[PDB]
């Protein structure tokens, strides 16, 4: 494993919604939200 | 028993939407396929 | 077609103090507009995206703000390579593409 | 790194046609829409043209619809603009961008080529 999820959207900032894809050991994390910015 | 043909129009600021003095002017074109003496802005052009 | 006006077309003001540039639009662009730094004989380079975000290795001294049909653009401490020609281009509509006149800030 | 090389330019009489190219490198080119902007001498920024990553959807300016074309070569990572009928108004400097995709398609000219000048005269 060295990939977990994407992310998806316009604008990737806190203006327009956005989609998260993140998948991890257990179960997967699929969201619509307006993440600001992470760098990390 | 002989009634004018014509009567009259008459017009008054204060009436109703459809009593109101409308101004209407109608436009005629005869569009085909043949040469013209009305056209639009557009640039002509070189032949090649 | 939307217009851009820059109601400062001319600016003179000498190193280290702050400028403020505007650009107008004749209809609401919400916040979709950028500003572009040119000096002359050179390609223009991206500032200023969003009306609000700087671009990737621009110096934070470069800010904007505005939205609707009102923005500005606005740099805290000018620097030797600042005085050039700002343009002002909008995309909210898409189609049409349009770009302001541009201003010239200069040396006082 | 990226590099935007334009060719083509010189002295043309007018209703004459000439060929512009933008070699690109540095990036995946097959991706990434490519516009041509122009600047008159003592005036502006022009809009010309634009083309998708792949070819369907091209766009015009109004002012040059019609006698202007825009294609390109993935095999060859180019960009060309055919000019046909050139009158006077258009001699100018003529400018390759990359477009970024931002809230729609393509809104952001984040490189510029160096530009090449087009110029008609007697
Ligand atoms: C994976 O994500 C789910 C959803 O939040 C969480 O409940 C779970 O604890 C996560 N797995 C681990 C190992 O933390």
């Amino acid at each position: 494993n060295i990939i977990r999820g994407w992310i998806f959207g316009t604008t990737l900032d806190s203006k327009t919604q956005s989609l998260l894809i993140v998948n991890n050991a257990t179960n997967v994390f699929i969201k619509v939200c307006e993440f600001q910015f992470c760098n990390d | 028993n002989c009634y004018f043909p014509l009567q009259s129009y008459g017009f008054r600021p204060t009436y109703g939407v459809g009593h109101q003095p409308y101004r209407v002017v109608v436009l005629s074109f005869e569009l085909l396929h043949a040469p013209a003496t009305v056209c639009g802005p557009k640039k002509s052009t070189n032949l090649v | 077609e939307i217009v851009m006006t820059q109601s400062p077309a001319t600016l003179s003001v000498s190193p280290g103090e702050r400028a403020t540039l505007s650009c107008r639009a004749s209809q609401s662009i919400s916040s979709n507009l950028a500003w572009y730094h040119q000096k002359p004989g050179q390609a223009p380079r991206l500032l200023i995206y969003g009306a609000s975000t700087r671009a990737t290795g621009i110096p934070a001294r470069f800010s904007g703000s505005g939205s609707g049909t009102e923005f500005t653009l606005t740099i805290s401490s000018l620097q030797s390579e600042d005085f050039a020609v700002y343009y002002c281009q909008q995309y909210n509509n898409w189609p049409p593409l349009t770009f302001g006149g541009g201003t010239k800030v200069e040396i006082k | 790194q990226v590099q935007l090389v334009e060719s083509g330019g010189g002295v043309v009489q007018p209703g004459r046609s000439l060929r512009l190219s933008c070699a690109a490198s540095g990036f995946p080119f097959i991706i990434y829409g490519m516009h041509w902007v122009r600047q008159a001498p003592g005036k502006g920024l022009e809009w010309v043209a634009v083309i998708s990553f792949d070819g369907r959807n091209t766009y015009y300016a109004d002012s040059v619809k019609g006698r202007f074309t825009i294609s390109r070569d993935n095999s060859k990572n180019t960009l060309y603009l055919q000019m046909n009928s050139l009158r006077a108004e258009d001699t100018a400097v003529y400018y390759c961008a990359k477009a970024e995709p931002y809230i729609s398609s393509f809104d952001l000219f984040d490189y510029w080529g160096q530009g090449t000048l087009v110029t008609v005269s007697s």
